[PDB]
């Protein structure tokens, strides 16, 4: 909350976040970490998913303060929720599926459970009942697990069962391309998993190796179908040098059928390539 | 102190004018600062109408802008009030309390109350009894053997099928006992109103003639020996001491006394009273003095035993080699090494007399004030207590226990008026009770519901709430906190360490001791149930006194693979990252039974040995494709499962038949441990786990949280303790627990449990399955505190069961008896529950995120502790606030600090010395925070700073720390930061060590208020960023930022500043000016 000293009877009361202002670099954050103060009484917490593609676990920390009940305000349907507890915090979570979107959302309520007086003080407000306390949650709520392999700290390469994860500095997934000792890795947008094959990106094509999960870079050879990748791995179309000399690297169904990349048998004809010509003799050099 | 008042004028500034509850508090403030007595009662209650005024005005204006310094202040006055109870304190008065009602005393209490005797002399001895009441034991005990044995009567068809359910036995038992007090109740109401008042003796004398057939002469004789025994013990009559002044409190003691025969709450009540009306020591029957702190320091205390056992241990010895107390036991002294027995009868024959063995109490200094408990597993206890002649804090006890009596009364005087029986008493008083629930007492409904019970019933616990401990931390809260009845409210126990009873004068762990703390438990009412049946019908009888231990059937892999695997409902959910051994121990049929459900409830992480056939014992695993039984050699796992982390171990047997069972599966504790060394000498060369869990699952095998280290539990993990640590040398000691359960449960077909009985098939009792999973612990050992500790219960499972309790109670098949049953199950669990929240027993998480935060609190203690130091160094040497405290001016002498201080108006430095080393430990430590902020910075140029960049996420963390630990500091208004000024001492240094060579070499005065005054004008940023301020541009070259040098040079105008920055930095520009360029042409 923002802290005028000496602003008057006007001090606000109200901690106000929402899951669309941090639309776009929500790939880029760890947890969002809500700390109220003295005088928060209210937490609104706007849920919503047509914005954000990503959605960090909230964290609300309990301090001292001369209110009663502190309420967290939730805009969305009791229905979906489930609760849990690890050690002394209190876990909700949030579960949907819109558009073959699977919606996770998770608020963890820390130490509200380590005493008498902090378990009665948290009240929560959803969208057709309000004023729902913890207890009540304990009650007539459904329960689930909250612990897995995949929430543990680690800081390199995990092997969880079939699939290989990475994690920061900080302990968190990575998700996306990105570069480890140099080399291109692409672990999958939605699992975290390391992926392989062929991958296709905004219409660039890329091939990562199946045995050590890297990118390919520079000529090689896939199948019995030679292929050449440039300096970043990209898959390059056009007339290159190999260590056997100057080769065709053809577009798709240029001859016989031949896929998007793979040199082809040219004999004997001339190649125009956005305005440069070249001749292949008949050995297709 | 508290502030004074215009400072607080200062702090809670406001736009709006004083409205009148400012002015109130302003006064009542002045009126305390001034208040001069020597009375601690006035200046509490002076701060108790402080206090009151500003929560008033707190509440009626909860958006303005004063309440953050209003607030503080009554953190501030909280712990004054500490400050108020620790002076003036003065030695007790010289007397010695014990209390003995309902009954002849025992000689073993009289010898352990001569043992206080004797080396306190100078103290008054007093044992309080009530001289009218000596045969009210004798009533109990004979309304139960009565009931009793119609009860067993009435099921003398049903008991012995071993099939029953003990509770229904409890129930039948209680109706007959309400009936039979009722009947007492009534006749005594009927006695007691005639014009000459007969005494209660007479009337339970003449009650037990007509009704139970006792001979009138041994009654007489038994009253009339009692008396003469404990007159000549020092005894003092309750009586005539006219101590029940209060028509409530006798009320309260008659109703505890005469309708539920409750002896421990009479004395409850009579031990406050005691205390309240002459001051004194309170102290158990059972209590002996403190051993002095050097006879046996000399002495190791082995591995294997524990501090309780220790402390038994010692008391053994001595009572042995002495023999002051008659028929003292040595059950645990006689297990020791020789080489520790002789030590100690070595130590003990050179010491002849009493006062070279025990402790003399002598003068304990308490104030007038205060009231001082026990301590017991880390919680009050109302063993001990000491309290002078009218405490406030003794009061306090008291009006807690009136106003808990009270809310009792209420409801269930109504319920008791329509005359029903038992069971319509229950719901009445039940529905009267839970009407009326809100979020304050919630807790204390659900505890107090089982009142009728206590004592009849097992798990019936309402005297906890109603007179013990539950009064004595309410109070303690009431006390801090300067409220009045608070319910279910607690201090931290940083707190209630304040009102500790000194430990060295106080011996708890006596023998007698640890018999009366054993729990009406479950296990308990279990083995007496059997009791009484034995002597009921002259009989033997024993759940598996004909099964076969020989059998020794080999594991069918194809009943295991075609039959078990599939039928299994029951998927564990969680971390699959463990291994199951399951060692089966003896050769039944339920054994096998057992163990073959137990690896069908998870086939692909477990393993089954089947010891019994000792030298034949092979590996029984499901192979890789999860179609065939492979075996290896015994103790042997396949690769697959060499990766897992954690280890889960179950033996299997069955445990002998005794309260506190010591074999099981005929194997004591050290053929036992033996059989883990055997086990781990083999297991350790596979896996190298980081935990381990230990499962006894047996018949007669209980959990007890009460008592842990007697336990056979408790007794496997002391031993087996320090062989697990130093063969797995991953595995801490907070990772090995230990449990134990009683019964094998499965789910069927149709959703519901079923366990597998001791007569081979499968029922579906759910009453004893809730209860045995709801009661299972699993202990582990405390490495602080170094002792066997419970751990906390799983919540999830017991939701899990309540809920389940709640649909069971909606189906209307389920018969009445069940019913009431269900409901008792459906209470205790919530009290379980809530026990686990109310003693704060959940243990954090301690990942990451819970590390720093919990560091930043850390960092925020050591502020506020520093902040009052200062306010009273300040305030003691007369140093106003315009002196700042230079934190690099520390200087030692072999027992004080020198500080210098620095006047920010004159410059003129003044020196004070302290005794307090913590202005040192801060000191430096602020030292080396600005030494790292100054460590990434590069040479200044226009008065203003280009820092260097780091993209490691080894600096860069250490960076954000010192920024955010100088900021809180530089930006940190706490309440008694106008005497002193630390926003302004660490401004002042920051600025020195930035901008110049610090103030440690800089004495002359003009010098200091110019750079103070610059230091105050100036704002500086610390926190890590790449454009100071606004958002404008980054040019980072080598590690170097020059985005806001740039944008300074590309308009300056200044030749002074462009030479700088060319001379420190190296920058050109190029200067594209017309006006230049003319002035050369013309030149030229
Ligand atoms: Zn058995």
């Amino acid at each position: 909350p923002i802290y005028d000293i000496n602003a008057g009877d006007n001090i606000s009361t109200s901690i106000d976040f929402s899951y669309e202002y941090i639309s776009g670099i929500d790939i880029y954050i760890n947890k969002i970490l809500i700390v109220p103060n003295l005088y928060t009484e209210l937490v609104n917490i706007n849920t919503d998913y047509s914005s954000n593609k990503y959605f960090p676990e909230i964290i609300v920390l309990n301090t001292d303060t001369f209110h009663d009940k502190v309420n967290i305000n939730l805009d969305s349907s009791s229905l979906d929720y489930e609760w849990a507890i690890d050690g002394s915090d209190f876990i909700l979570s949030r579960y949907l599926e819109e558009n073959n979107r699977k919606i996770l959302q998770k608020i963890r309520i820390k130490d509200i459970l380590s005493n008498t007086k902090s378990f009665n003080k948290m009240m929560i407000d959803f969208k057709d009942i309000k004023n729902i306390s913890l207890d009540h949650i304990m009650n007539n709520f459904k329960s689930f697990n909250s612990e897995s392999e995949l929430d543990r700290d680690h800081f390199g390469f995990k092997t969880i069962d079939s699939k290989t994860y990475y994690y920061n500095e900080v302990g968190k997934l990575v998700k996306g391309s990105i570069n480890i000792n140099d080399s291109l890795f692409y672990f999958d947008t939605i699992e975290s998993n390391l992926v392989t094959g062929w991958k296709t990106i905004n219409g660039k094509t890329y091939y990562f190796d199946i045995n050590n999960g890297v990118a390919y870079i520079g000529y090689k050879t896939i199948d019995g179908k030679n292929f050449y990748f440039d300096g970043n791995g990209i898959m390059q179309i056009g007339v290159f040098k190999v260590p056997d000399g100057f080769k065709y690297f053809a577009p798709a169904n240029t001859y016989n059928n031949n896929e998007e990349g793979q040199t082809i048998v040219y004999q004997n004809k001339f190649l125009t390539i956005n305005g440069k010509k070249y001749y292949f003799d008949n050995n297709s050099k | 102190s508290l502030i004074s008042k215009d400072e607080l004028i200062k702090l809670a500034y406001s736009i709006k004018p004083r409205e009148d509850e400012y002015k109130t508090i302003l006064t009542n403030l002045d009126e305390y600062n001034k208040l001069v007595t020597i009375n601690n009662k006035d200046k509490y209650l002076q701060l108790k109408k402080l206090n009151d005024s500003i929560d008033i005005f707190i509440n009626k204006y909860k958006k303005s802008s004063r309440n953050r310094a209003l607030f503080n202040l009554k953190k501030d006055i909280s712990k004054e009030v500490i400050l108020i109870k620790n002076s003036n304190i003065s030695p007790v008065e010289k007397n010695l309390h014990f209390v003995w009602i309902g009954g002849e005393v025992s000689d073993t209490a009289l010898e352990y109350i001569n043992q206080w005797a004797d080396i306190n002399r100078d103290y008054n001895i007093r044992v309080w009894y009530d001289g009218e009441a000596f045969l009210v034991n004798t009533l109990k005990k004979a309304i139960v053997e009565h009931s009793t044995t119609d009860t067993l009567q009435l099921f003398e068809e049903d008991i012995k099928n071993p099939q029953f359910d003990n509770m229904k036995f409890y129930k039948k038992r209680m109706e007959f006992i309400y009936e039979r007090q009722n009947r007492f109740i009534n006749y005594y109401k009927s006695e007691i109103n005639k014009p000459i008042k007969p005494t209660i003796d007479d009337i339970i004398k003449s009650h037990l003639v007509s009704e139970y057939n006792k001979n009138s002469e041994s009654l007489e004789l038994y009253r009339r020996t009692s008396f003469e025994k404990i007159s000549n013990n020092n005894g003092v009559d309750i009586r005539n001491n006219n101590l029940f002044t209060e028509q409530e409190l006798l009320n309260i003691y008659n109703q505890e006394l005469l309708d539920r025969e409750n002896l421990a709450a009479a004395s409850d009540l009579v031990r406050l009273l005691a205390l309240k009306d002459f001051g004194g020591v309170y102290l158990d029957v059972d209590m002996l003095p403190g051993i002095q702190p050097d006879l046996f320091k000399t002495i190791s205390r082995p591995s294997s035993i524990g501090v309780d056992s220790w402390e038994m241990i010692k008391l053994e010895a001595i009572m042995k080699y002495k023999k002051y107390i008659k028929n003292y036991t040595s059950k645990n002294f006689d297990k020791l090494d020789q080489q520790l027995k002789d030590d100690f009868q070595i130590t003990l024959e050179s010491k002849s007399e009493k006062s070279e063995i025990f402790s003399k109490l002598g003068n304990l200094d308490v104030s007038d004030l205060e009231i001082k408990i026990a301590f017991a597993l880390g919680s009050v206890i109302n063993q001990a207590l000491i309290s002078k002649k009218g405490s406030y804090l003794t009061n306090l006890v008291i009006e807690q226990v009136k106003n808990r009596y009270k809310f009792l009364n209420q409801h269930l005087n109504p319920a008791i008026e329509l005359g029903g029986n038992f069971s319509d008493t229950t719901k009445n008083f039940h529905d009267s009770l839970f009407n009326s629930a809100t979020s304050e007492n919630s807790m204390f409904l659900t505890k107090i519901a089982s009142y009728l019970q206590v004592g009849f019933m097992p798990e019936a616990r309402a005297t906890i709430s109603l007179s013990g401990p539950g009064a004595y931390s309410s109070a303690y809260y009431d006390f801090i906190n300067l409220q009045d009845n608070t319910i279910e409210k607690t201090l931290n126990a940083s707190d209630l360490m304040e009102f500790k009873f000194p430990e060295s004068n106080l011996s708890q762990f006596t023998e007698q001791e640890i018999n009366s703390l054993w729990s009406f438990d479950q296990a308990s009412a279990k083995y007496q149930f059997e009791k009484y049946v034995r002597d009921y019908t002259q009989e033997s009888l024993s759940e598996d006194s004909e099964l076969d231990f020989n059998k020794n059937t080999v594991l069918d892999k194809n009943y295991l693979l075609n039959n078990k695997i599939p039928s299994n409902n029951v998927e564990e959910t969680g971390s699959k990252n463990y291994v199951h051994y399951i060692i089966q121990l003896q050769g039944d049929d339920i054994s096998y039974e057992s163990a073959c459900n137990l690896f069908s409830k998870n086939p692909k992480n477990s393993v089954i040995i089947q010891r019994n056939m000792n030298e034949s014992a092979k590996s029984y695993f499901l192979s890789d494709n999860g179609e065939s039984i492979s075996e290896l050699n015994k103790y042997r796992i396949p690769q697959r499962l060499k990766n897992k982390e954690k280890i889960k171990v179950t033996f299997i047997g069955h445990g002998k038949d005794e309260f506190n069972t010591s074999e099981f599966a005929k194997l004591s504790v050290d053929s036992l441990s033996n059989e883990i060394s055997s086990f781990l000498d083999i297991m350790k060369l596979d896996i190298s786990p980081k935990n381990v869990e230990i499962n006894l699952l047996g018949c007669n095998m209980f959990s007890y949280n009460v008592n842990v280290e007697e336990t056979y539990p408790g007794k496997l993990l002391l031993n087996n303790i320090d062989k697990i640590i130093s063969t797995l040398p991953n595995v801490n000691k907070d990772n090995i627990t230990i449990g134990a359960n009683q019964y094998e449960v499965r789910i069927n077909n149709e959703g519901r449990k079923e366990l597998l009985d001791h007569s081979g098939q499968w029922l579906n009792k759910e009453e004893a399955i809730m209860n045995d999973l709801s009661s299972k612990e699993y202990i582990f050992f405390d490495s602080i505190e170094n002792r066997p500790k419970a751990k906390s219960k799983n919540l999830i499972e017991l939701a899990s069961i309540s809920d389940n309790i709640k649909t069971l109670l909606l189906d209307t098949n389920i018969d009445p008896e069940t019913k009431f049953i269900l409901n008792n199950l459906k209470l205790n669990i919530e009290s379980s529950i809530d026990n686990n929240i109310y003693y704060e027993k959940l243990e954090p998480v301690k990942n990451i995120i819970h590390n720093s935060i919990d560091n930043l609190t850390n960092e925020f203690n050591l502020i506020e502790n520093v902040s009052d130091e200062l306010y009273e160094l300040k305030k003691i040497n007369n140093l106003d606030d315009n002196y700042l405290i230079s934190f690099e001016d520390i200087s030692k002498n072999d027992s004080t600090y020198t500080i210098r201080f620095i006047n920010k108006n004159s410059g003129e430095s003044v020196h004070i010395q302290t005794e307090k080393e913590i202005f040192l430990k801060y000191g430096e430590h602020i030292t080396q925070e600005i030494n790292t902020i100054k460590n990434n910075i590069i040479i200044d140029v226009n008065g203003n700073l280009i820092g260097n960049i780091e993209l490691e996420h080894a600096p860069q963390v250490n960076t954000l720390n010192a920024a955010f630990f100088i900021q809180s500091l530089i930006d940190y208004s706490n309440n008694k930061d106008v005497l002193n000024n630390l926003r302004t001492s660490v401004k002042v240094q920051l600025y020195a060590q930035l901008f110049s060579t610090g103030l440690n070499t800089i004495y002359d005065s003009i010098q200091l208020v110019n750079l103070i005054s610059n230091a105050i004008n100036d704002a500086i940023n610390v926190l890590p960023t790449l454009t100071e301020g606004v958002p404008i541009l980054a040019t980072i070259l080598d590690g170097i930022s020059l985005g806001a040098a740039i944008k300074e040079l590309s308009e300056t105008n200044d030749p002074l500043l462009k030479k700088e920055l060319e001379a420190k930095v190296g920058i050109i520009a190029i200067n594209m000016s017309l006006s230049l360029a003319s002035m050369i042409s013309t030149v030229i």
